[PDB]
């Protein structure tokens, strides 16, 4: 008959092989699929959603785990908080869905987008400095050199939420620090401590490679 | 408005539940849908005397707070929100139009982090930014129709991300009002 | 972008269940058999996929013996065999495969079995709370062909790969340790943060 | 020669495999098929034929098994008979061909059609209530609540056979009850007891799946 | 008329058999075709002096009952109706133009339920609705022609589904008349 | 609708007959060998189908041995072998298959054998009453190739699948227990209802 020979690599079972196999029920018709709302086709859509970034991952107590979702701002040129722009490595980025999906892959690259939300009284005013340092650069010694780099001056008397866009990351990492540009000024009868919530996400150009359990 | 999952419900009045008093020690509340409306109203009269059911919803949440109160609320719908106990009792599993208090808001009584709820249809209630949050959810299920008494489509979670703060002398309780209007409701199998 | 598709995310057949025959055994189909795959599937609420199963049988020492085996798949709703001579084995409506241990591992495909339009991992209701009724794929039963007792001890490994995966309604991923295969409860006293901590 | 390798799943025998095999008699010609009347191609045709439904499956005695094919109506707001609209489960539906073929499959769904035939004297008159309760609903407490649901008022002085269409079933089940709307009125010289025969069938939209022995 | 299996017989007078007296204790009757017509008539003269044979039939059943009698009759043709004994004798296997009485009408002397006969060409004889039932059966066989003496194509079954009832004083026996007319008959092999 | 077709109803090869060679055996082809298939085929009066037969041979312990086997199919009307050295074995008009027990099971196809236009399960007449004469498909004879006695005990299993099934004249399905393979008689004294009962 038709002459063939078995090339090397036959009778092996590669667990990644995608060859089509024989159905167990040839005459079966599965129930036709209906339109269920909210269908996801690419996990990058689930990576492009803003998610709480536990910058204040200091406490571990069982009855106070809820205090990690936000970090306090209360009553001049001091340091509020600092965290690394490292979605996949251990740290605050473990909480976000982007940082959890980074654990299922080996390589990732793209631009981040971290927004902050101020949760103080409407009559509370003040300014805060959010500086980003490129990879390699150390933590700034003070606000004077923190302002020289890339930064935004965030006042929450006018705007209650600001966005800081990390230019580019890949799998040294960048640093994000937040400084007291001005003290916390509040009127009489309003609470003397406030909180800031960090929501982190990925831009449209984030991608992943080399899926790994 | 936030249209849940980008789809308007397809193929009918406002219902006001009991106000919830947000405090310094409050952890959170959740309502099971449509079980929250079964026991009350003309809508719930059809639910208990019919076999099948399908409907969207239009959840509207409001907080009445002054300018000297601070805090943030995360309101979000979680389809098929199953409870995980430390089996749950009936009152905890399907609480009526009175919700239930989360004992562990960090894991949300389901072993899932609060930090990741933003993947779901949601809105933020920041007392210094806005006091309203309206979410339009369609019908979500694997079948076109389902029993309204033995199955809850989704659970509306309202959790204080940042604690309520105020000066001594101000009102220590912030009422939370939820007004839900069934949209594109259908019924079948009159029992 | 082509790397993060659902099919690529849920490809790569993983070992689901191991069967020991030191003269038959039943193995209800359960994706959760793969240890690290539950947390991956719970990230959505609905699924719709077809499965490919591969049966790699050998002795406990890995040595290959000349024995005949029968794996039969009973579809949902069919009764299970109770002994080695039950009439369920000869039933035609339970598909079987006869393969020797020398031949390459058997590879069969099972389509979408659920009467609904998707496999749902969380049932927020009663059919006993949280018992998703129509999530049952079937059952695989393994026995050695023959009437007398077999001459060798056998170990059967099952590798399952999903093709044509569709997903709906994404949800937050589990962070606490799993306790039971059916309901999602945790250990309340030993509750842990999502990740590591620091000092400042 | 032509290079191929044996993929996993070779030399296996799947009892459901439909591969074409070598003929044992290549030169044989089977006798050509003639037109035999009454050819059936789909079993749904055999499911769409009306068939006796043994509602009166009370007796088991050997010499009186024939009394199960019909249930008596004889001499006000009482209950005549009740049966479930469950073709596949154990009960009266075992007798019909639809209910016997349901035992060869796992899943079925569609609309039924159950007709009744009155077998009394031509001069006999009366009315009877045939009510259907959707799934979940209990047996009605009386004819007053039996009439409120879906029902037909059957008088057999004018029409000798009526049809009740079950809306939809799938594999709680529905209930069918029959009530004495009015007493049994008969003239002098006519028999004082009558019988009703239930003929059950399936509509055009009934289907089955997952064949099972 | 009921055309059996939707086909008119293709490629010749009325014959009246003995009346059967339907009673309170009657179980049923069956006639084997064409063996019912072999022993009698010009048609049966050809059957016993020919080798091969093919023909349809036009069976007409009538019941003469008043308005004070009640009951129902199921008349149906069953191709290749083989008898199952509790081997059958010749008189039971091929009864002439006098039928035979079913001892077990529930299983129909064949181990098959009476309840399912409606899958076959049939008609109902309800004494308060109608007294006539005519069935047109074609030729049914695996071969174009067959022996009329050693093989019966089908068996006409007439079974009282509901017992005959009447008041004392009325006629206790209801005669049943069957008139059969061969249609599209063929013969061959004059022996 | 595609699920309830005749081909789907009568597909799914089922075990028809098992053969023991503890040095030859005859097995007349009979569909009724499958235990649950008689009641399924009797639901029609006429049939016309082609059969595929698969022979899975092994020891009583299911172990595979290096032995040569011959299964010959004698068509209807041919004489059967009477011993292990009968001249019927070498006849060319009885097709044979020579296969080792190591090779995958033999799979042969047998067409419609009846001289009539359909297989008829009920003969209402005489050719002894009810003896359907032209329903005989043939016969399968199994022997071990060789002149001396074989060194291993063998068990041969036969799996038959019908393709291209056509049916005619539907009839009521059997409800009583079967007693004999040829005629349909029942037990009159132990007669039973079609199903279960109740009290009201």
């Amino acid at each position: 008959g038709f002459p063939t020979e078995l090339k090397p690599g036959t009778n092996q079972f590669l667990t990644t092989d995608d060859g089509v196999s024989a159905p167990i029920l040839p005459n079966f018709h599965p129930t036709p699929c209906i339109h269920i709302p909210g269908e996801v086709r690419n996990l990058l859509e689930l990576c492009q959603v803003e998610t709480i970034l536990e910058v204040n991952n200091v406490p571990t107590n069982a009855t106070s785990l809820m205090e990690r979702l936000r970090f306090p701002v209360s009553a001049k040129g001091e340091l509020c908080a600092v965290f690394r722009a490292d979605p996949g490595r251990n740290g605050p980025w473990q909480s976000t869905l982007l940082g959890q999906l980074c654990g299922y892959y080996t390589q990732w690259s793209g631009s981040l987008e971290v927004t902050f939300m101020f949760t103080g009284s409407f009559m509370a005013t003040g300014k805060m400095l959010i500086a980003y340092t490129p990879p390699g650069g150390p933590l700034p010694k003070d606000r004077a050199t923190a302002m020289l780099g890339t930064h935004v001056i965030w006042d929450f008397g006018l705007q209650s939420s600001v966005t800081l866009v990390i230019p580019w990351i890949s799998n040294t990492t960048g640093l994000v620090s937040i400084w007291y540009q001005t003290n916390y000024v509040v009127p009489i009868g309003a609470p003397n401590t406030a909180y800031i919530i960090a929501l982190a996400a990925a831009q449209k150009n984030f991608t992943m490679k080399l899926c790994k359990d | 408005i936030i249209v849940g999952y980008g789809e308007w419900p397809s193929y009918n009045r406002f219902y006001t539940l009991d106000t919830k008093l947000w405090e310094k020690s409050s952890k959170g509340w959740y309502w099971k849908f449509p079980d929250v409306l079964t026991e009350t109203g003309v809508f719930g009269q059809n639910a208990q005397f019919h076999y099948l059911y399908r409907s969207g919803f239009c959840i509207h949440v409001q907080c009445n707070a002054s300018k000297f109160h601070q805090g943030a609320l995360l309101v979000a719908v979680l389809p098929e929100y199953v409870i995980g106990t430390v089996h749950p009792p009936y009152k905890q599993t399907q609480p009526g139009a009175d919700g239930f208090e989360l004992q562990h808001p960090y894991v949300l009584d389901a072993g899932i982090p609060i930090s990741q709820l933003t993947v779901c249809p949601h809105q933020w209630i920041n007392l210094r930014t806005n006091n309203c949050a309206t979410i339009i959810v369609p019908y979500i299920n694997a079948l076109p129709f389902d029993s309204a008494l033995n199955h809850c489509n989704f659970g509306l979670l309202v959790v204080p991300i940042s604690p309520l703060d105020y000066d001594q002398g101000a009102t220590p309780v912030i009422p939370i009002t939820i007004t839900l209007a069934p949209m594109c409701s259908e019924f079948a199998g009159l029992r | 972008t082509a790397e993060t598709t659902l099919d690529s995310f849920f490809s790569r057949a993983g070992l689901v269940g191991e069967i020991d025959l030191p003269g038959y055994a039943n193995w209800d189909i359960d994706i959760t058999g793969y240890a690290q795959m539950r947390r991956k599937v719970e990230l959505f609420t609905y699924m719709r996929f077809d499965a490919e199963f591969t049966f790699v049988a050998c002795t406990p020492t890995g040595e290959v013996v000349p024995q005949l085996l029968q794996y039969m798949f009973v579809p949902p709703g069919a009764p299970k065999p109770d002994s080695r001579e039950s009439l369920a084995w000869q039933t035609a409506t339970n598909p079987s495969v006869f393969v020797k241990l020398s031949d390459p591992p058997a590879q069969v495909s099972v389509p979408f079995m659920s009467p609904a339009s998707a496999y749902q991992w969380f049932y927020d209701g009663y059919p006993e709370y949280g018992a998703m009724p129509n999530n049952m794929m079937g059952t695989f039963s393994v026995r050695t062909v023959g009437t007398s007792k077999s001459k060798y001890p056998l170990v059967v490994r099952i590798y399952m790969r999903m093709k044509h995966v569709r997903a709906w309604i994404p949800r937050p991923m589990r962070n606490q340790n799993y306790l039971f295969k059916a309901n999602p409860n945790y250990a309340g006293n030993s509750i842990k943060p999502t990740g590591a901590s620091r000092t400042a």
